[PDB]
């Protein structure tokens, strides 16, 4: 690993961090509420008259358990578009709180039925946000919504002062002014009802026949959730290294039991960094700490290859008990040390450990671990009336070497 | 962990950030040079003294005291009374999921302390001559008269004065010990680096909060509601986004480094020149003429005592 | 560009770009950092020039162990060695000593070096090497009296 | 009306979320620090609701049993009633035909098209808000005009109710003080129990 | 004024700059940093007297 890391086929003496440290979950474990009630879908769905786009309709979807495969996997929806959702991923996923809206339009007018979109229906009827994380269902209705001689039960706006605001409503009827001339409450020149039903013979081509829309709204927040999947919860297991999935709060850590005082409300409790810290668990209510599973940089401690093969391995802050681990084993403050051999001898830092510990390959030889020595211990033999005087003297000739330039380059 | 700041537990994320090649590579290498280089810094003030020299039990020293700054042998760490006041009053494993880890530093605050007591029980019980090497014996108060030549005043002014000078040193090292247990700004030095790191890694971390245009700024959620294809756009911005703020932190960690290098190189000179030596060098081991010095270790740094002969009650002659 | 129309290639092209100049920015930025590095030690280099070659330096350390005596400058590449040549104290002995020497009420003081004993007769010597001398009038000077 | 100086009260807690040993900055609608809120003594009159309501009660004999809120406030849209009998705190939101003179049981002529219900010396202080299709009531119970100091209210009941609201009146059964909730920044400090201890309002001064 | 220089008048901007966090607060911390260093540069050469 170091000869790969180094991308070379030799290595000099010394100590280098070839790779980071990981403890795996053991298992996943998945915790939603105990909730049986089956979200009621059907009746936003199959209802026998919808309502007419400029009045559309809305129901609270809550205190339920969803099971979006039934709608996803149904052949009859025309169109099944998700913004900020999967279609997949959504039976996975847990909400606070879902809105169902309906409505009836022409074929042509589903394309306005998206985020960010603009025109009579998109700016007059029903306006979906910028951040919209719903996902919109439509099918073709021609063959009920549409009559001989044609069907006008469904109404649109067809003129406003202003545009709307996402999922506003307006079922006002006061006659529009396009101009000057006041209208008095009387149509004119200038002077329109607002509201317009379209023509549903069924002889019309598809762009002109009626469609059925259903919407669904996803409030994902912090607070608790009452919308989720059909996925079975797991049994709970603690202290272990786990995968965990509470209400939709994924991720890998040190499930422990927490002495935190959550107060009756409250659902997660954050580090100081607003990392998610604590949680409780939605069916036995208890309060469990998120440790991270422990990790660490690994750093091969080694003589040159052309010295010795052999090597010692340095987990850095990881504990022994935590480590998988060519057999000696000391825990170093530095972390746990691997495949060096402890002793009470000191010497010269030969490869810098850490917190005073330094490794050499000494004898037989092998890598040992040492405390590192300062220096020689002297005691200088000072009195109040001796001194030392040299008798003689070295002319000593030191090398000091100092960069001065460097290679002139340009790109 | 230049991987574990930018994706955590994601091998999706993982996968992507390898599009970007040896960036963390090259964040996770200029991280090291500055951990490498702050044992060289402390090996480089410290590590000058050839032997562990120690001072003798009878500490006739011509009447100064240096009992505030010689090691106390009830303390755990064996450090002196001044270099404990100094640890007290400076004021600031891993288990964090953004993959941050702190190195601990090669040489131990004990072993730290222990070479600040070899330079100065050498610099007591010898003078200079322990810096050219041989480490000669020599009285206190006869290194003292030689300090006072070096100034430029005659020995006898020493030998003379030697009882007030004593008294003189010993109220002033007492200054310094009141001084330091009751101000709190002297070491405001110290406490600045420690405040500019802290406060950098908190900026660090905090970006991690930050959306940088995804959907959400937690990407077990993006993984959690969007499918791979729709996943990857979105990771990509807190990938773009998390990579510029690692590289900016590295930056600015590789710039401060630089301050640090060349106060360590001062250090190491004041070190030579003013605890090994003494120094003719105007204003740099105090103020006034410069007698001697003594180290004194503190976190992350380096305190001087600096001795200095200082002109008193000067009075007016006519001359020729 | 050989597989991607202009509009396509475009998107493409950008995010090349946009990664090459971040990794061409990273590139410069650290050189910034070395220069500066080698622009300190040049500057030692320079200091070490004058202070230890051109001259005889006081400063302690400054031009290597022990008592600077000069220093011959040899050219590496892209750096300078300096062969520092120092006088470095051997074979210390002891003596005993005094501050001073009592003669007839006056208290005698050497001008420069040190009173040694070697057991049984003073002598005043240099304090870097071991060369006595009898204590005269000439190599002390007096100041006050003895007690 | 009188009127009265708030000083640092009607702060509550912004999200359903642990945290301790942590200053947290966080922007919602906060009552502003020392807002001159108005004072009432039992008085039932109609007020506006604006962005949010603090209401506070002074009260030694419980006179003080719910309030109504809506924009026409009769049966011509919906409204909601919050009530506290003399059993159970109740909650219900219909198109209420409320009498001129709501008292305790007095409070409406007629009801019809109802979709929501819910059932459950003294300073108490209660704060509304109506936001994202939410109705949200945070309160607390402090023993004891406002009284200066500092105690943050907890969420006691939420409402998932799409209803607009602009003017609200109390319910009375045979002395009060209203504020209005601001777009504010507070700086929020949250002990080792993960109770708010202290708080800065960022716009109030130069200091904060 | 990073909020400035990057958007100028426009608030739409300003909440845009909001999503990338931090980095208007780093740049004028660092920015500040060398503004007082100057004066203790000035300070440290001249103010010995
Ligand atoms: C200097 O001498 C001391 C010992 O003092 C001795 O007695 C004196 C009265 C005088 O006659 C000296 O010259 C004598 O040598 C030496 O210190 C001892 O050194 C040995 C090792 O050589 C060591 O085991 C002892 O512990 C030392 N004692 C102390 C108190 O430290 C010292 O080495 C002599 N120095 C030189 C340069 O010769
Ligand atoms: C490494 O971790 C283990 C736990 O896995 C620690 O062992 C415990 O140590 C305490 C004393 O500190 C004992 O009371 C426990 O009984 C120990 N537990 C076990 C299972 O042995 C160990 O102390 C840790 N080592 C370091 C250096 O932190
Ligand atoms: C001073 O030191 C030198 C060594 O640097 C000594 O010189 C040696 O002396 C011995 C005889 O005692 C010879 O055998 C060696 O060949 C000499 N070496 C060199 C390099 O000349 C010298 O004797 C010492 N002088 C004193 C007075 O101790
Ligand atoms: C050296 O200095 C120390 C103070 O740092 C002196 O210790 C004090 O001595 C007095 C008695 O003279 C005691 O009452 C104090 O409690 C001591 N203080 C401490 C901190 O120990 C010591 O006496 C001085 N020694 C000499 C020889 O002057
Ligand atoms: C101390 O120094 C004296 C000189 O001042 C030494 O005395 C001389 O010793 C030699 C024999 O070694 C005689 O030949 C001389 O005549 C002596 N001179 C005088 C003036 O007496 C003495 O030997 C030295 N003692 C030691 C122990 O070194
Ligand atoms: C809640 O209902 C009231 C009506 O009771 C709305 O108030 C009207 O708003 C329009 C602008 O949209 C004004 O032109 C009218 O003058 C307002 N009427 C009154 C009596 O104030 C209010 O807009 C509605 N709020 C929402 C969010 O739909
Ligand atoms: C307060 O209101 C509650 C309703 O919210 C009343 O409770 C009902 O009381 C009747 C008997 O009078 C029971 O048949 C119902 O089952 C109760 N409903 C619930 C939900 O508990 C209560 O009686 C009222 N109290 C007073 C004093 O009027
Ligand atoms: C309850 O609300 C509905 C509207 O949702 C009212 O129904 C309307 O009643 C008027 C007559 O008053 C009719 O002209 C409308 O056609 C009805 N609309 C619908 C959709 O049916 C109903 O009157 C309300 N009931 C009460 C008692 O107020
Ligand atoms: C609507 O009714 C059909 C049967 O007529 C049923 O298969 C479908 O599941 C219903 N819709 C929903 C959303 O369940
Ligand atoms: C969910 O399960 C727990 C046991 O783990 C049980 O105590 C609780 O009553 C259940 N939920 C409901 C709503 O009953
Ligand atoms: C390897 O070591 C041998 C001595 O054992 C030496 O002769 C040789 O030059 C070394 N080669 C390299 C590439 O270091
Ligand atoms: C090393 O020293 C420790 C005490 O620090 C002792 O417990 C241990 O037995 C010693 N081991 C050897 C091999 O001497
Ligand atoms: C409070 O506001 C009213 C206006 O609504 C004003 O008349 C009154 O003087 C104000 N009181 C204080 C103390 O500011
Ligand atoms: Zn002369």
């Amino acid at each position: 690993e170091t000869k790969c890391t180094l991308k070379s086929f030799t290595v000099e003496k010394g100590i280098y961090q070839t790779s980071n440290f990981r403890v795996q979950p053991t298992e996943s474990i998945v915790r939603f509420p105990n909730i049986t009630n089956l979200c009621p879908f059907g009746e936003v769905f199959n209802a026998t008259r919808f309502a007419s786009v400029y009045a559309w309709n809305r129901k609270r979807i809550s205190n339920c358990v969803a099971d979006y495969s039934v709608l996803y996997n149904s052949a009859s929806f025309s169109t099944f578009k998700c913004y900020g959702v999967s279609p997949t991923k959504l039976n996975d996923l847990c909400f606070t709180n879902v809105y169902a809206d309906s409505f009836v339009i022409r074929g042509d007018e589903v394309r306005q039925i998206a985020p960010g979109q603009t025109g009579k229906i998109a700016d007059y009827n029903y306006k979906l946000p910028d951040d919209f994380t719903g996902c919109v269902i439509a099918w073709n209705s021609n063959n009920l919504d549409s009559k001989v001689g044609g069907n006008y039960n469904y109404l649109y706006r067809l003129f406003r002062k202003s545009n709307l605001k996402p999922f506003e409503r307006d079922i006002s009827t006061e006659i529009y002014q396009a101009g000057s001339t006041p209208c008095n409450g009387v149509e004119g020149f200038n002077c329109y009802f607002p509201l317009q039903s379209y023509g549903f013979q069924p002889t019309y081509g598809v762009g002109y026949q009626p469609y059925r829309v259903v919407v669904l709204s996803f409030e994902l927040l912090h607070a608790p959730a009452t919308v989720c999947g059909p996925k079975k919860s797991t049994n709970l297991v603690k202290n272990k290294c786990v995968n965990f999935n509470f209400n939709g709060l994924t991720g890998t850590g040190v499930l422990t039991e927490s002495n935190k005082k959550f107060l009756p409300f409250q659902q997660f409790g954050r580090d100081i960094d607003d990392t998610t810290d604590a949680v409780r668990d939605p069916q036995t209510l208890e309060i469990l700490d998120i440790t991270p599973c422990s990790f660490g940089g690994v750093s091969v401690i080694t003589p040159g290859t052309n010295t010795s093969n052999q090597v010692a391995v340095l987990y850095q802050g990881v504990n022994c008990t935590e480590v998988p681990v060519g057999s000696n084993v000391f825990q170093t403050r530095a972390g746990c040390l691997i495949g060096a051999e402890h002793v009470n001898n000191s010497y010269e830092c030969d490869i810098p450990i850490g917190a005073g510990i330094c490794a050499s390959y000494q004898t037989s030889q092998s890598i040992i671990a040492y405390t590192m020595s300062l220096g020689a211990e002297n005691s200088v033999a000072y009195s109040n009336n001796s001194i030392a005087i040299p008798i003689n003297f070295t002319i000593s000739v030191t090398t000091e070497i100092l960069p001065v330039s460097m290679t002139k380059t340009s790109v | 962990d230049c991987t574990m700041y930018i994706c955590g537990d994601s091998t999706e994320c993982s996968n992507l950030l390898l599009q970007y090649g040896s960036f963390c590579t090259q964040l996770n290498r200029a991280l090291t040079g500055i951990a490498v280089e702050q044992d060289k810094n402390t090996q480089e003030v410290f590590a000058q003294v050839k032997q562990i020299y120690k001072t003798p039990p009878i500490k006739d020293f011509g009447g100064f005291n240096f009992s505030q700054i010689l090691p106390d042998p009830s303390k755990p760490s064996k450090r002196s009374f001044i270099e404990d006041l100094l640890f007290n009053k400076v004021t600031l494993c891993a288990q964090k999921f953004n993959g941050l880890t702190v190195l601990p530093p090669l040489l131990t605050d004990e072993m730290i302390a222990q070479y600040t007591s070899a330079l100065l029980a050498g610099t007591i019980t010898s003078g200079w001559t322990f810096g050219a090497g041989a480490a000669l014996q020599i009285p206190f108060a006869m290194q003292m008269a030689y300090r006072f030549n070096g100034i430029g005043v005659t020995q006898n002014v020493l030998y003379e004065n030697q009882k007030l000078i004593a008294n003189q040193f010993n109220s002033a090292i007492g200054k310094i010990q009141d001084s330091l247990s009751s101000t709190a700004s002297a070491l405001g030095k110290l406490q600045d680096v420690v405040n500019q790191n802290a406060q950098a890694l908190n900026t660090l971390v905090k970006q991690l909060s930050s959306n940088f245009g995804a959907i959400s700024s937690v990407l077990n959620d993006i993984l959690a509601r969007l499918d791979k294809v729709e996943a990857e756009v979105q990771i990509d911005r807190l990938i773009t986004g998390r990579l510029q703020s690692l590289q900016t932190y590295v930056t600015q960690q590789l710039i401060r480094a630089a301050e640090i290098r060349a106060s360590a190189n001062l250090a190491a000179t004041k070190m030579s020149e003013c605890v090994l030596g003494q120094s003719k060098r105007v204003d740099f081991c105090g103020k006034g003429y410069h007698l001697m010095s003594f180290p004194q270790s503190a976190p992350h740094g380096v305190v001087f005592l600096h001795v200095t002969y200082i002109p008193a009650q000067e009075k007016n002659f006519t001359t020729a | 560009l050989a597989r991607l129309d202009k509009v396509e290639a475009e998107v493409q092209i950008d995010r090349l770009i946009t990664g090459r100049l971040q990794s061409l920015q990273t590139y410069v930025t650290q050189q910034l950092i070395r220069a500066a590095e080698i622009r300190a030690s040049a500057n030692l280099a320079a200091t070490k020039m004058s202070e230890c070659v051109l001259g005889q330096s006081k400063r302690v350390d400054f031009c290597g162990k022990g008592y600077h005596l000069m220093s011959f400058p040899q050219s590496a590449p892209h750096g300078v060695v300096f062969l520092h040549v120092t006088y470095i104290p051997a074979q210390e002995k002891n003596f005993t000593t005094a501050p001073a020497i009592c003669h007839d009420g006056k208290a005698h003081f050497p001008r420069e070096g040190v009173f040694v004993s070697n057991g049984t007769h003073w002598f005043v010597t240099q304090r870097n090497f071991y060369e006595p001398q009898i204590i005269t009038t000439h190599n002390t000077f007096v100041s006050g009296n003895c007690d | 009306p009188a009127y009265t100086n708030s000083f640092t009260r009607g702060v509550y807690y912004p999200d359903k979320v642990f945290r301790s040993s942590v200053l947290h900055s966080t922007q919602d609608l906060f009552l502003p620090f020392f807002s001159n809120v108005t004072w009432f003594h039992a008085d039932n009159p109609v007020l506006p609701f604006n962005d949010g309501v603090y209401f506070a009660s002074t009260e030694k004999s419980n006179i003080i049993r719910g309030w109504i809120f809506g924009t026409t406030l009769d049966s011509k849209t919906q409204s909601l009633l919050i009530v506290n009998n003399a059993t159970n705190v109740v909650i219900k939101v219909c198109e209420f035909q409320f009498c001129n003179d709501p008292f305790l049981f007095r409070v409406y002529s007629s009801a019809n098209n109802c979709t929501f219900e819910y059932v459950s010396k003294n300073l108490r202080e209660f704060v509304f808000k109506n936001i994202d299709g939410y109705f949200k009531i945070y309160s607390k119970h402090t023993p004891i005009d406002l009284p200066q100091g500092f105690s943050a209210l907890e969420p006691l009941v939420d409402l998932p109710i799409g209803i607009n609201i602009t003017r609200f009146q109390t319910l009375l059964a045979l002395a009060y003080y209203v504020g209005y909730l601001q777009p504010r920044t507070f700086l929020l400090k949250y002990n080792e129990n993960g109770t708010i201890t202290d708080a800065v309002d960022c716009a109030l001064d130069p200091l904060s």
